[PDB]
């Protein structure tokens, strides 16, 4: 009762023991010991007197109690299953608590129905429009009507009922009877520790009613879940079967039933691999699987042949017709059948099997193993060490080694070192390498099992004939003094003592020597395990998922065989003499002798054992007991290397391309070939088949000879079949693992502070897993909804602490609707129901409150009979608060409940922890008056002008007092340690009844949010209509804060929802939407079980994309880079006063008493990153495994082809918006198509348009200056500038193994690129044949084709349509001369500035070679002078020799050589001989940048109708010609191939918006060119005060006609000239139906995303029709980017008018033009067309005219924009525009002006210093604009320089400041210090509008 | 190892003669190399 409930699920064995003792004890009517029971009775148990009293009521109340044999009472434990099943106590009067729970669940229901339907209905067309659909109806009352009202639930309801009856009663014995209920059909006694049933009677332990209990109620999850539609009826009939069948079979047998049952958890795999291509696999693991459920079967006895067979074949039964993902579905459920009973001898005898059994191994096959963990180590040690190897590396024969050696190789083959013995032995007897001891103070903070010392029965169990101990690990090394990680090894190493004696299950052992063993594991997983190849385990997910599907899928293309060991037996196999080989090596690497191994030592003087028939036995006693054999589960790492040792060994010993992946002991493989890209399938998977089996064989002979008994039981190989731990991966996705975690749909989570809070916690998270993967969200969804409901339920009627008094359990169980409303809402804002909406699409967070008030605004919006409770939380009384409390956890809204009991318990059990320490003056880490002191410093950093949470919480944690809290947090919580925590009662009594009372205070608050409060009158317009969720989080957290900080209102955080801002819509054959920018493709492909090779794309795997934006005497990582980040973010890169870095170096100096103290005027290299989101923490523990789920967000094709930002780098302050908006669209598409699907659904794309956004936000930067001056207290133990052009290609080339700082660059830039390039590969050359010249160029263009993922960053990021790409092709660093091509030029660059290199190289050895420890430089001069030599040579041979001087004494003798003989001038031969020096390179490069910030010239280094027609083709122009569809977007390069280039604007000079009719006078000019007859003039839906009207100006015709699509609302322009001179004299059919009913030209343009058919062909059918109501010829808009829609396009249109010809623009910049196009029926040509996809062009050599115009063009339109930036003009055709159709004026003081605006602006800015808005952005923001505007108006006063650096700014780069220092010209200096900061200060539309203006303005004068 | 090629044989054919010479051939075979060959044989017989 006082505290700490029992479990619900356990956690602990169940035995075989302690249950006979019980029903042993009294009499109730083989065993492993016949000793005694009076003994036992008057043993001091009281039990015997209660089970006497059990005796009493059943022989006295039953009639069968003497009779003759038994036969009419008959007591069955031997695991009936039938019977719980049977009604044994099915009698239809429920108690009456559970018929109130179903009236409350199914009423909550039947009210909350229909808003929810309309909330998913409303979601829908939000997105898309009526998604989840089925190839028939859901509902959330059919939901329960189907889930609960449905048969096989009055079990588990019962079983529950019994669990906590018994739980209470335990409660009641631990205070300190029984319960014993007399009824009709049946009899229930009910003890602490046992329960009777009977109506066929039986006795249950407590550990055994709860498996059973959690047996059904998962039973029942599983099949009532696949009642519903999602994973139908195949399921439900076969998991039935299977459980009744199994059942049965368990009572017809005994305990055997698990180990087929065991049998059938590997038996899937079997019917799952009977893949029809590759034979021999099914019958291999099928039959073999088959045959050992014969096998262990028969061996107990139950009957020949016909029982066998037919068992077997309906055991086999539920496996046939179904698809992969079923049948693993149905394992995962196939194991639930509970854990089954144990016995010791068993267990002990098959691990004495383990014990010995001989010493048989194959000493070259562990020294081969031996000499690859050698290489394995030696290369991972030069790798990360990059510099030598070890001190001694060679000690043996073979001068070839010793080569390796002295020359430091960074590599040394796998098939070199075979080729050997002893490739090293790091074995001696002196001394310590490259480590050392001592660290890591997590590890002893945390408690392992631990076992008694050598006298240990009598401590280890009763019945005797003395002494007990109940020690712990973790009290007593907490208790312990003058404890030293060190001295403690050497103290095991050296002289053994007879007090060890480890005792097994787990296994557990001393303290000395299982503290050791941490420790040494420790060590080895610290510093050795991070050596690790051929596996990709290095981070901690999305390496993972990412190798793991990168291996399935390279198995396959448009070569695939795995195969995978797995089982546990395998760890304790290993035997001594096969470990000291390894064990010896690795223990002289790290120095002190005879470590590693000390284990298998001790086992040998040693027994075990795992309760004991005793006759005499107390001492050594040979042999249920264990005499010195391996071990479960400790020092396994060890085995990890070996068998990566093994691995690569057998796979070296073949041609065995290998591909490994292992985690504990399970292990898979991948070998691939190089098989001819011709043969069928067959031959390709049987080729690999053979390399496999190859491998496989070569394998496991080297494993016996090591010694391992591996079997068929353990070993499964297939084509496409990999597994890894329990998840299963088969042709390229990962498998609907989904069931198995369905049934943890528990009741009630750990006990352990259990709280209904976190109860529904779990929930969610395990509904989130289902969510995941397989099941349909929306039933998800309805799911959770459920489950909150029914556990709130379950909770609020009889609690475990049920008080009669109350009355808020009366209201709750009275209404219905307040259920609702309270499992309705965000549980972060309040509230039991844990990320409904959001987190349904996403694994990532954001912010929780913008978030909740989404949900919110869904929720009421859809009416769900809530929209007075948000009033009600906004003028929610704020809770208490703290300083701290805000400060360690931000995105807190301060309310009461909120912090679940288990977060104090755990705090509590910690400080208590804590309270004990005899240890060094690690006491110190631990003082009362701590949280004081936190609360101080919180406010201290929060309580001041502009405060952030986040910063506030990432200085909190790595400051002096984070780091303590940090300890002090890192301890175990298991329910043993915190009980013995609590052993020290002294907690307090106030929060003891807190957490006594806990939910229904939680409950009693959420009450008091009953039918509205008062609204006050400022809150009630200021958040009516909900605009934007956003602005409601920032008041509501503003508000709900306030008590504490109150005036200030904290901002900063708050990025926007994903389901909130994103509108989005699908696209399927012919689909319009939205009028208009990401966007998704889904090709037309057949899904998985179809063919490799009509997969229709490459499967290229996408990731939800996680990326860290990751770019001195001492430097080795302490605390000290602790400090660095604490620094670098509390000065927020802005905020740099004397008082800011004062406070930065305190903090500092208060946090490092590491080293001594540390007084650096200023901390010198701490760099900027508050500039980005470089603030985070996370990544230390062990695994995370449950990644995801993809089956056709593999063939997906994304692009970011559409604007979202500019050249720049946001680092991650939209990353993470665009993360979540990447991961959004691919669950969008997944649950588009979720279910069993095919290839009928055809090609469909996903337009997500984010334009729809109620606020958006702009960002802001400011500064602060805090002083409240209180601060913690402790002292414990712990020229010219081509210098960014090199620093450049250095770190570009050197990722290659983003356009911004290669803005401002020259030709110089690829120069270096191909610099650096030629010298490592000339370093690689190692005088292989390569004559100077054109070998060089062939080599190294060779070795550049290859690689492209890095090449594709550098091409998008780089080499896009802006500027770059200009001065590229005019400096002829390129050549674009089908190639419809952007990623190739890339390439041709590096090999051209390659080339340009050796022009220099031809005279003269400069460009001063630089590097970013001297022997590193004197190297790198080593390889430029053999790069050198192997140019400039070519007359004599030289030889390899060492690296620090030897190539250059080659060098000089081969120069002294060619002194005869060379090209450039003689004497700098010697200056041929004749170096630069950095730090690193991105701090050098972006230093140096923001160092050529003054106002410089380096960019003059740098420094009409005139288009034309494509006249395509004419009448019966019939010649298809070869596609060659060669297309860019092989991978998703970055966005950058048509999103901004704006400049061209000034070439339509007028100042309106329309602008288009510039194209009207150029289609014009060719419509003159030709002769129409008379005019009707037809603009369909398009002339919006547009270009139309300049046409009738050019060319008038008759009775004109319009359209536009009608929105909520004319042709502005059209009426704004002509009528005066008039005047003078989404749809399919209607809307054409209505043009049908109302000859010449028409007039149509739209445009569209990715979609291989037409969707506008009514248009079409409109010109037909309508020149038939002739030759009035069209104009069509449109433009080939995806090339082959325009080559269809222009086919459709051949249908029926001939003579097309194409003109193209002369407006639009360099981009892929917008060009202007001029049989029986409709769809017939239409299906022509669909027919002509593949190869049908007419369009095979005009190309060649488009692109050579297009290039034309750009010159010209470039050249126009200079002239026009300029005074030029482009008349003769601006007047024939003009017919039909800020003011200030200039003088050189404008920059005066502009000083007095910057004056004012600062004047009002110091001035502010001394719902709502923004406070310093805005001003900011209107002064820049306002200086912009005036800057383009005076213009025409210009330092020309001045004005070609603003023209460049506007294009990218935006507006850095013209008249920097000149701002001198005091108090204005000093109010604010930082106005040169302020002086370093870009939106498209806005861009546009300033080149609109320019023009106008230049054209203007 | 029988009921294997039964259900494999089951998996691939449908004509109803065949489908009962074959599995009478399978339950009645008892030589280890025939079993295989029924094996290969019945999953070449597919088309
Ligand atoms: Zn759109
Ligand atoms: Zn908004």
């Amino acid at each position: 009762r006082e505290i700490l409930l029992p479990e619900v699920h356990l956690n602990s064995p169940i035995v075989k023991h302690k249950l006979y003792y019980y029903i042993l004890l009294g009499n109730l009517p083989g065993p492993l010991h016949n000793q005694n029971w009076n003994q036992i009775a008057h043993e001091e148990s009281n039990l015997a007197q209660r089970l006497v009293n059990v005796r009493n009521f059943l022989i006295t109340h039953i009639p069968d109690l003497r009779k003759g044999h038994w036969q009419e009472y008959v007591n069955v434990i031997l695991w009936p299953r039938i019977l719980p099943l049977i009604p044994d106590f099915k009698i239809n009067d429920q108690l009456p608590l559970l018929k109130n729970w179903d009236k409350l669940v199914k009423e909550s229901c039947s009210v909350i129905n229909a808003g929810t339907s309309q909330c998913i209905q409303n979601l829908s067309y939000g997105l898309t429009g009526r998604g989840n659909l089925f190839t028939r109806d859901i509902d959330l009352k059919t939901v329960v009507a189907a889930w609960h009202d449905s048969d096989w639930k009055r079990i588990s309801d019962f079983w529950i009922m019994i669990k906590f009856q018994m739980r209470q009663l335990i409660v009641r014995q631990t205070d300190h009877l029984i319960t014993y209920i007399e009824n009709r059909e049946g009899i229930i006694i009910i003890t602490p520790e046992l329960v009777a049933l009977f109506n066929t009677l039986t006795y249950m332990t407590f550990e055994i009613v709860l498996m059973v209990s959690d047996m059904y109620e998962g039973r029942h999850n599983i099949l009532s879940l696949c009642t519903v539609s999602t994973y139908l009826n195949p399921l439900k009939k076969r998991i039935t079967y299977l459980l009744s069948l199994v059942d049965n079979l368990a009572f017809q047998i005994g305990d055997a039933v698990y180990n087929i049952i065991a049998l059938l958890e590997s038996f899937v795999y079997a019917q799952l691999q009977m893949s029809d291509p590759i034979p021999e696999l099914r019958g291999q693991f099928h039959a073999f699987v088959c045959s050992e459920i014969l096998d262990a079967l028969r061996g107990t006895n139950s009957f020949t042949q016909d029982e066998l067979r037919t068992v077997t074949t309906n055991l086999i039964s539920p496996f046939q017709d179904l698809t992969p993902d079923l049948t693993a579905e149905l394992l995962c459920i196939m194991r639930l059948w509970g854990h089954p009973m144990l016995t010791a001898s068993q267990a002990a005898g098959k691990v004495r099997e383990s014990m010995c059994a001989g010493k048989v191994l194959d000493f070259p096959t562990i020294m081969k193993t031996l000499a690859f963990f050698h290489t394995i180590l030696i290369n991972g040690y030069r790798r990360k060490h990059h510099g030598v190897w070890p001190p001694l590396n060679l000690p043996g024969n073979a001068s070839k080694g010793l080569t390796e050696l002295m020359n430091d190789n960074t590599e040394i083959s796998y098939e070199f070192t075979l080729k050997h013995w002893k490739e090293v032995s790091l074995i001696k007897f002196k001394k310590c390498f490259d480590a050392d001891a001592g660290e890591e103070l997590s590890i002893f903070m945390k408690d392992k099992a631990i076992s008694a010392p050598k006298q240990d029965w009598m401590s280890v169990f009763r019945r005797s004939l003395p002494n007990p101990f109940n020690r712990r690990l973790l009290l007593n090394f907490l208790g312990d003094d003058k404890f030293d990680p060190n001295v403690e090894l050497q103290y095991v190493t050296s002289g053994h003592d007879d007090t060890f004696c480890a005792s097994y299950s787990f296994a557990k052992l001393t303290k000395r020597m299982r503290s050791c063993q941490v420790i040494a594991e420790s060590l080895l997983a610290n510093h050795a395990g991070k050596l690790m190849k051929e596996n990709g385990v290095v981070m901690n997910q999305l390496s993972l998922t990412k190798s793991l599907l990168t291996m399935s899928q390279i198995g396959i293309i448009s070569a695939a065989s795995f195969l995978t060991t797995d089982l546990k037996k395998y760890c304790l196999q290993w035997r001594y003499q096969t470990i000291i080989p390894f064990a010896q090596s690795l223990n002289r690497m790290y120095g002190y002798p005879h470590l590693f191994e000390w284990i298998h030592l001790r086992l040998m003087r040693s027994t075990l054992y795992v309760f004991n028939p005793p006759a005499d036995t107390s001492q050594f006693d040979l042999d249920i007991f264990i005499v010195s054999p391996g071990i479960e589960g400790l020092c396994q790492k060890a085995w990890t290397m070996i068998s990566i040792a093994v691995i690569i060994l057998s796979a070296t010993e073949s041609g065995t391309r290998v591909m490994s992946m292992v985690q504990g002991d399970n292990q898979a493989i991948a070998v691939t070939t190089r098989v001819p890209r011709s043969l069928p399938t067959l031959e390709k998977k049987t080729i690999a088949f053979r390399s496999c089996n190859l491998f496989f064989e070569r394998l496991k002979c080297n494993n016996f000879g090591l010694g391992h008994h591996l079997k068929e039981q353990e070993t499964i190989i297939s084509s496409h079949f990999f597994v890894y731990s329990k998840r299963i991966f088969y042709q390229g996705r990962i498998l609907t693992q989904a069931l198995k975690n369905a049934s943890k749909l528990c009741l009630t989570a750990d006990v352990l502070g259990e709280c209904t809070q976190s109860s529904c916690s779990n929930l969610a998270t395990t509904v989130m897993r289902l969510t995941e993967n397989g099941v349909e969200k929306d039933i998800c969804f309805y799911l959770n909804i459920y489950m909150t409901i029914k556990q709130l339920s379950y909770d609020i009627i009889f609690p475990q602490v049920s008080i009669p008094g109350d009355q808020i359990t009366l209201e709750y169980i009275n209404n219905p609707h307040l259920v609702s409303r309270l499992a309705l809402l965000p549980s972060q804002l309040g509230g039991l129901n844990y990320l409904s909406c959001s987190r349904l699409f996403n694994r990532n967070i954001g912010d929780p409150v913008v978030s909740a008030v989404a949900d919110l605004k869904r929720l009421i919006k859809s009416g769900c009979m809530d929209y007075w409770i948000l009033y009600n939380l906004l003028g929610r009384k704020p809770g208490n608060g703290s300083w701290a409390t805000l400060a360690a956890d931000p995105y807190s809204i301060n309310i009461e409940y909120q912090y679940p009991p288990t977060t104090a318990l755990k705090r509590h059990t910690q400080q208590a922890l804590m309270e004990l320490s005899t240890n060094p003056m690690l006491r110190g880490i631990f003082s009362d008056n701590a949280q004081a002191e936190e609360n101080n410093l919180a406010r201290f950093l929060l309580d001041r002008e502009v405060i952030f949470p986040r910063v506030a919480h990432i200085i909190i944690e790595q400051t002096s007092v984070g780091r303590r809290k940090q300890i002090q947090g890192y301890l175990d919580s298991t329910r043993s340690i915190m009980r013995k925590s609590l052993e020290i009662k002294p907690l307090s009594n106030r929060k003891l009844n807190e957490i006594l009372d806990y939910n229904i205070n939680y409950l009693a608050y959420n009450l008091a949010l009953l039918k509205n409060a008062i609204e006050p009158p400022t809150y009630l317009k200021a958040m009516t209509l909900e605009t934007c969720s956003i602005d409601i989080a920032r008041n509501l957290r503003k508000l709900s804060w306030a008590p504490l900080l109150g005036g200030r209102n904290l901002e900063g955080l708050e990025t926007p929802d994903p389901i909130e801002i994103t509108a989005g819509a699908l696209i399927v054959g012919s689909g319009y939407c939205e009028q208009c920018f990401t966007w998704f493709f889904l090709p037309s492909g057949i899904e998985i079980g179809g063919d490799p090779r009509d997969n229709p794309p490459i499967r290229v795997p996408y990731i939800g994309s996680r990326t860290d934006e990751r770019r001195y005497i001492r430097g080795a990582s302490s605390s000290l880079k602790a400090v660095l980040r604490l620094a670098g973010v509390y000065i927020w890169a802005f905020g740099d006063t004397l008082e800011n870095w004062i406070d930065a170096l305190d903090l500092s100096h208060t946090r490092v008493n590491i080293t001594l103290e540390q007084l650096q005027s200023l901390t010198p290299l701490p760099t900027s990153a508050n500039l980005t989101h470089r603030l985070d923490d996370g990544t230390t523990t062990l695994k995370f495994t449950p990644a995801s789920s993809y089956t056709f967000s593999s063939f997906t094709h994304i692009s970011n082809d559409e604007q979202y930002l500019t050249i720049n780098d946001k680092t991650a302050d939209s990353n993470i918006i665009y993360q979540q908006l990447m991961i959004t669209g691919l669950g969008i598409l997944e649950t588009w198509n979720n279910p069993p699907i095919n290839r009928t659904f055809e090609e469909s794309t996903l337009h997500l348009h984010t334009g729809a956004s109620c606020c958006v936000r702009p960002v802001d930067s400011c500064i602060l200056s805090e002083a409240l001056t209180v601060k913690p207290h402790i002292t414990v133990p712990y020229g010219k500038l081509t210098l960014l052009s090199q620093f450049t290609a250095r770190q570009i080339i050197n990722a290659i193994t983003i356009s911004e700082c290669m803005y401002t660059k020259l030709d110089e830039l690829f120069m270096y690129c191909g610099w650096e390039l030629l010298l490592e590969l000339s370093y690689q050359m190692y005088y292989l044949r390569v004559v100077g010249w054109s070998n060089i160029v062939d080599y190294s263009y060779m070795i550049l084709r290859r690689i492209p993922g890095a090449a594709l960053n550098n091409l998008a990021s780089t080499l896009s349509h802006p500027k770059l790409f200009r001065r590229a092709i005019n400096l002829d660093i390129v050549a674009p001369l089908a190639s419809l091509d952007y990623i190739k030029m890339s390439v041709d660059a590096i090999l051209w500035g390659c080339k340009r290199v050796i022009n220099v190289l031809s005279n003269g050895g400069d460009l001063e070679l630089v590097v970013t420890d001297r022997s590193m430089n004197l190297i790198a001069r080593k390889l430029t002078l053999l790069s050198l030599i192997h140019h400039n040579g070519l007359e004599l041979p030289k030889i390899k020799g060492f690296s620090p001087d030897e190539k250059c004494f080659a060098l000089t003798e081969f120069l002294r050589k060619v002194v005869n003989s060379g090209l450039s001038s003689i004497e700098n031969l010697s200056n041929f001989m004749y170096a630069a020096f950095a730090s690193n390179n991105y701090y050098l490069t972006r230093k140096l940048l923001n160092s050529i910030r003054d106002t410089e010239s380096g960019q003059v280094a740098v420094t009409c109708t005139n288009d034309y027609i494509i006249w395509i083709i004419e009448s019966n122009a019939n010649l298809e010609k070869y596609p060659i569809p060669n297309s860019p977007e092989d991978d998703s390069n970055f966005h950058n191939f048509k999103l901004n280039a704006p400049s061209h604007h000034t070439l339509r000079p007028l100042g309106l918006s329309s602008t288009a009719w510039y194209k009207g006078i150029s289609c014009c000019r060719y419509l003159e060119r030709l002769k129409l007859p008379q005019g009707d003039h037809l603009y369909i839906a398009e002339g919006s005060g547009a270009s139309m009207t300049i046409i009738e100006y050019l060319f008038p015709g008759r009775k004109i006609y319009y359209n536009s699509l009608f929105s909520s609302g004319m042709p502005t322009q059209f009426i704004e000239s002509v009528p005066y001179k008039l005047w003078q004299a989404i749809g399919m059919t209607a809307c054409v139906e209505f043009i049908i009913n109302r000859c010449s030209l028409v007039h149509v343009d739209l445009e569209s995303s990715a979609s291989l058919n037409q969707q506008c062909l009514s248009k079409p059918i409109i010109n037909a029709i309508i020149t038939a109501t002739p030759h009035g010829v069209l104009i069509l808009k449109y433009s080939w980017l995806p090339f082959t829609r325009f080559s269809t396009l222009i086919t459709f249109l051949w249908c029926y008018f001939e003579r097309i010809t194409v003109l193209r623009s002369t407006y639009s910049d360099p981009a892929n033009h917008e060009v202007y196009l001029i049989t029986v029926s409709q769809a017939t040509g239409m299906a022509m067309t669909l027919t002509d996809q593949g190869f049908t062009l007419i369009s095979p050599e005009r190309i060649n005219q488009y692109w050579d115009g297009h290039l034309k063009q750009e010159r010209i339109v470039a050249e126009a924009i200079d002239k026009v930036v300029l005074g030029e003009n482009a008349l003769f055709n601006s007047s024939d525009n003009e017919l039909i159709l800020e003011p200030v004026a200039t003088f050189i003081e404008f920059e005066q002006l502009i000083c007095t605006m910057l004056t004012t602006h600062l004047k009002e800015i110091i001035d502010i210093t001394r719902g709502l808005l923004g406070k310093i952005s805005t001003i900011v923001r209107l002064l820049t604009e306002r200086i912009l505007n005036h800057t383009i108006r005076n213009w025409l006063i210009l330092p020309p320089s001045l004005r070609m650096i603003v023209k460049q700014d506007l294009e990218f780069g935006i507006f850095r400041i013209t008249s920097i220092l000149n701002s001198d010209r005091l108090i204005a200096q000093l109010t604010a210090g930082y106005i040169r900061k302020l002086i370093e200060g870009l939106t498209r539309p806005i861009q546009k509008q300033i080149w609109k203006a320019l023009g106008c303005v230049v054209y203007c004068h | 190892l029988k009921i294997t090629l039964e259900q494999l044989a089951k998996d691939c054919i449908s004509k109803p003669k065949m489908r009962e010479e074959y599995l009478l051939k399978i339950n009645q075979a008892s030589s280890e190399a025939q079993l295989i060959d029924l094996k290969k044989a019945i999953i070449r017989s597919a088309i």
